[PDB]
């Protein structure tokens, strides 16, 4: 029914920062979930895939920095820390979920600023 | 490569009552898998459409899909005023999954 | 705070002198009374609990009393490490809390 | 007998903001023991602060500084947040976590409490 | 009960070690669709059963038809499998005023689509991603494979077909083990009465009558100097009672 | 949790001589003012019943004495205590007495007794913890001071509680409290009784008749086991364990053939054993 984000916040680039992203109503388990991010004025540019019914990890090329994502599975969580960062990855993430033809299960976390300067 | 999403207009100015007609065109052939979202600016995406020809809850059909191939289709009909925001197609034919730029109806 | 006793006190190494603090009836008379030490910077430590109780690693050479409402702490053979602040303290039901007075920087001559 | 944790760790808030302060426990459990709170400003004394009663069961509130700052408890993690709120002048100061005994009157509290700075 | 699961990951218990009160089963007649198979219902009554398996799911008033033993349909093919040769009762009504809710049900699932028919009586929680095509999708999804799990949609702006039923599926058995789970039958006491008897398990043949011999409390025979029973409690209502 | 302190001590186990002890009954069949005669597990008379201290004070100051060890069942098991102030609860009866093996646990916390056939994680040093709650003043039990794990559980029951308390009494009594333990058939049965004793120590030349409590499905094996305890906490003074003393008798069973005389009201007084002399 609802996500939930790990604190967002200014951190100097080339650095690390664990997104932590829980669930609630329905689990996590049972489907999939992904990472997007908007930057101010620019359109939704999906990031990286989770996919927990087997075990595999798809990040988008475009943006290759290692973001490693994994779970929490009993938690009904979501972690993906932020590597080898650069300032135009200064933007709002967000956790996601496609309708593929089968379910309808969109749902949408609140949304938190991740940020990549070295002025705080 | 990478499939490359054309979604067009990129926006549209409009007024009350319209029947806009937001294209989002493909590099290739994807049988139906688009989608559409409802964005006002800092919201969470709103899905609209799923697999570019079925309706979803909470969502009249004045907004209707169809299309598929390379071609899809939001048809949009009789524009309420809560309707005039940034919205959004959708790929989830392989990986990588690419949306489009957006396209902001809004008030003439 | 709205006990009495006084900033700084000093003897010489290795003597006997004490340190007290006055209350009233409303805190000292009717409470039991602790006193307590810190270094500078350092964790605040329990000295004397109920004036008649050591805790556990306390040199026995210190004892205590309640006269009226008044208190001392018995301070005896004095050390060149024993140089630091101590602080009485009693149940308040005035306000119904904890009270200290402002503490006694001892100095060891 | 016991050890306990930190009170805080290192907690500086530029002013405009507030800070909690939660202080776990080992060898006890949280809630067989009552905890308790000083303000002790540096080149100062100690003022009393926050704190469980006794008597009456509630958790007191020191009256002069009542309503400014609230605890909250969870006894399974041992987690006691002192939150102290509105930040002023001379507000920014060492602040013990302390622990006298429930069963009786118990003014002696443990044996020592690290100590916080916090800031305005 | 008050939750019942879907047919992707049906609730199964096992019952056994106690009595069947087939009676009230007969007699709720709020229940839809109610039939059973091994022999006729009302012989089931004291036809009993060494360990029965009562496993339980909620459908859609449609497809409740492809629940039968032997059959095909999306519930019987992918979901939830009866056997080839089958002994229980599907017991099946409507909860329509509990599931289905305004706003719109969608607690409830199933499953659409796997790379093989059912196993029987084997349920299918794997929520991976079949690959219908050849194109693999290996754990996310995407083109030519389909996620696996869909909902129903359950809300009372339904027609009368489309309404949830609570369908729970008794099935039975027999084996070396005795049987464990076995309905009627407390017998009227007779006092003075040549009457043959059984009491707890013990058995013999007597005239019972009012005794005044004083058990303690967790006893449960008499007996004399020969070995006999002598003199028995009854069970139901506590009272010493002699065995002549 | 798993906190442990095994005091381990020195010193023969003391003995002592069960004269009349030890006689249930073995049926729940009513007889009376007759001689029945059976071979049954029981413990013979004029028996070898080691007086075990679960904590033992001997007096300089302070120095309680946790010894409790793991104990092997045996045959069968016979149980016996005083304990005014009740500081024993349950036992641990196992085979491993750790997993891959079922768990007889009982546990007769306040007031409600939970027995529990599981697979549990037995500590080292396993005991039921008591502390103080401050949440309604109430003294709760830390039940995992005994074990970590609870999962797998085959059997759970909840009964009136087999200990008891009378007091009031200033002695007198002790309440001698006696509990026998015989695993057989799938079904292991408890006993129990209470009774007054104004000896210091050791037992009286009477006869004790133990009901069964519960006849339960067990199915299980049981070749070794450990007593529990109740422990709490203090706070400063010159953490606090081994509430007042502890001490119990236990003693092992064996087949033996009894003659048993029932009373006019079933009461069974005297019991002979056949190959006693
Ligand atoms: C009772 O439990 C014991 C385990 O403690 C089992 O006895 C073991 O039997 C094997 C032979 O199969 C011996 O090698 C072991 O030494 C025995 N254990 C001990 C501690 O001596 C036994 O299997 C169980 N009871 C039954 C009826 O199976
Ligand atoms: C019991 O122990 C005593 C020693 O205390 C010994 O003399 C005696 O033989 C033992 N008897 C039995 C039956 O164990």
């Amino acid at each position: 029914q609802q996500l939930v984000e790990s604190g967002g916040g200014v951190v100097q680039p080339g650095r690390s920062l664990r997104l932590s992203c829980a669930a609630s109503g329905f689990t996590f388990s049972s489907y999939a979930m992904h990472w997007v991010r908007q930057a101010p004025g620019k359109g939704l540019e999906w990031v990286a895939v989770i996919s927990y019914d087997g075990s595999n990890k798809y990040y988008a090329d475009s943006v290759k920095g290692r973001f490693t994502i994994s779970r929490d599975n009993s938690k009904n969580t979501l972690y993906l820390q932020m590597n080898s960062l650069r300032a135009e990855d200064t933007a709002v993430y967000y956790c996601a979920r496609h309708a593929t033809l089968m379910n309808n299960k969109d749902i949408w976390g609140q949304g938190t600023l991740v940020t990549v300067s070295s002025a705080s | 490569g990478d499939i490359q999403l054309t979604q067009s207009p990129s926006s549209l100015s409009a007024s009350v009552g319209d029947r806009v007609t937001i294209t989002c065109r493909a590099s290739q052939s994807i049988s139906s898998y688009l989608n559409w979202y409802q964005q006002k600016p800092g919201k969470a995406p709103k899905l609209l459409i799923y697999a570019a020809s079925s309706l979803q809850s909470g969502v009249p059909s004045r907004f209707s899909g169809s299309g598929s191939g390379t071609d899809f289709t939001l048809t949009i009909s009789s524009l309420q005023p809560e309707d005039f925001a940034t919205y959004y197609c959708q790929q989830s034919y392989s990986t990588p999954r690419t949306f489009g730029q957006g396209t902001k109806v809004e008030i003439k | 705070s709205v006990l009495t006793q006084a900033p700084s006190v000093s003897a010489a190494p290795g003597q006997k002198v004490t340190i007290s603090c006055s209350g009233s009836s409303s805190n000292i008379g009717n409470n039991y009374v602790s006193w307590y030490q810190q270094l500078p910077g350092t964790a605040p430590k329990l000295l004397i609990y109920d004036n008649n109780k050591r805790p556990s690693g306390i040199p026995d050479r210190f004892s205590g009393s309640k006269s009226g409402t008044s208190a001392t702490l018995g301070i005896t053979g004095l050390q060149t490490g024993d140089e630091a602040d101590y602080y009485c303290g009693t149940w308040d039901s005035s306000l119904s809390a904890v009270v200290f007075g402002g503490g006694t920087k001892l100095t060891v001559l | 007998e016991v050890q306990l944790l930190e009170q805080s760790g290192a907690e500086v808030k530029k002013p405009g903001a507030s800070v909690r302060v939660s202080c776990k426990v080992s060898g006890y459990t949280l809630p067989e023991v009552a905890m308790h709170w000083v303000r002790q400003a540096p080149g100062k004394g100690l003022e009393w602060m926050g704190g469980f009663d006794p008597e009456d069961g509630e958790t007191m509130y020191a009256q002069k500084f009542q309503g400014r700052v609230t605890m909250t408890e969870d006894t399974s993690t041992d987690t006691a947040y002192m939150e102290l709120s509105s930040l002023r002048s001379e507000d920014t100061a060492v602040y013990y976590c302390a622990t006298t005994t429930p069963f009786s009157s118990s003014y002696w509290f443990d044996p020592w409490g690290q100590g916080t700075l916090v800031t305005v | 009960a008050t939750r019942f699961a879907s047919v992707y990951a049906w609730n199964r218990k096992r019952i056994s070690n106690c009595v069947a009160d087939y009676s009230v089963l007969y007699n709720s007649a709020s229940f839809s669709t109610f039939k059973c198979y091994g022999v006729s219902p009302t012989k089931l009554n004291d036809l009993c059963f060494t360990n029965v398996y009562a496993d339980s799911f909620v459908i859609r008033g449609d497809e409740v038809r492809q629940i039968a033993p032997g059959q095909t349909g999306k519930i019987a093919d992918y979901n939830y499998k009866l056997p080839d040769d089958f002994t229980g009762c599907v017991i099946a009504w409507n909860s329509n005023n509990l599931d289905s809710k305004v706003g719109g049900n969608y607690n409830y699932l199933y499953r659409l689509f796997r790379k093989s028919n059912l196993k029987p009586f084997e349920r299918d929680i794997s929520t991976e991603i079949y690959q219908a095509g050849s194109t693999p999708c290996n754990g996310v999804e995407g083109f030519n494979c389909y996620f696996p799990l869909q909902s129903y949609g359950f809300q009372p702006t339904n027609g009368v077909g489309y309404q949830p039923y609570r369908v729970v599926v008794l099935s039975f058995e027999l084996l070396h083990a005795p049987a464990t789970v076995c309905g009627p039958k407390s017998t009227n006491l007779v006092k003075n009465k040549c009457v043959n008897f059984n009491f707890n398990g013990l058995t013999g043949t007597g005239v019972l009558t009012e005794s005044n011999k004083k058990f303690l409390p967790f006893q449960q025979f008499g007996r004399d100097i020969a070995d006999t029973t002598d003199a028995v409690r009854d069970p139901q209502t506590l009272e010493i009672l002699d065995i002549t | 949790q798993c906190v442990n302190l095994t005091t381990r001590t020195q010193l023969p186990p003391a003995y002592t001589n069960s004269f009349t002890r030890g006689v249930y009954y073995p049926d729940k069949v009513f007889r009376s003012s007759v001689l029945h005669s059976t071979q049954d597990l029981f413990l013979p008379f004029f028996s070898n019943v080691t007086w075990f201290h679960a904590i033992h004070v001997s007096g300089t100051n302070g120095t309680k004495r946790f010894d409790n060890p793991v104990l092997p069942f045996n045959d069968g098991v016979y149980f016996a205590s005083t304990e005014k102030s009740n500081i024993i609860r349950g036992w641990i009866f196992g085979t491993t007495l750790d997993s891959k093996t079922q768990s007889l646990l009982i546990v007769n916390n306040a007031t409600n007794v939970v027995i529990k056939v599981c697979e549990f994680q037995f500590c080292n040093d396993p005991f039921l913890g008591v502390y103080y709650h401050k949440n309604n003043k109430s003294w709760m039990e830390s039940e995992f001071r005994v074990y970590s794990s609870a999962n797998n559980c085959t059997f759970e029951y909840v009964s009136q509680p087999f200990l008891m308390d009378l007091e009031g009494k200033q002695g007198n009594f002790k309440n001698l409290r006696e509990f026998v333990f015989k695993n057989i058939d799938g079904y292991f049965k408890i006993y129990s009784k209470h009774t007054p004793i104004n000896l210091v120590r050791d037992l009286p030349q009477g006869f004790s008749a133990l009901e069964p409590l519960v006849d339960l499905p067990i199915g299980i094996n049981i070749t070794r086991f450990q007593t529990l305890l109740a422990l709490h906490r203090s706070y400063l003074t010159p953490s606090g364990w081994t509430a007042g003393a502890a001490a119990y008798y236990v003693g092992y069973l064996q087949p033996r053939t009894f003659l048993l005389k029932y009373n006019e009201n079933g009461t069974i007084t005297d019991a002979v054993d056949c190959a006693l002399d």
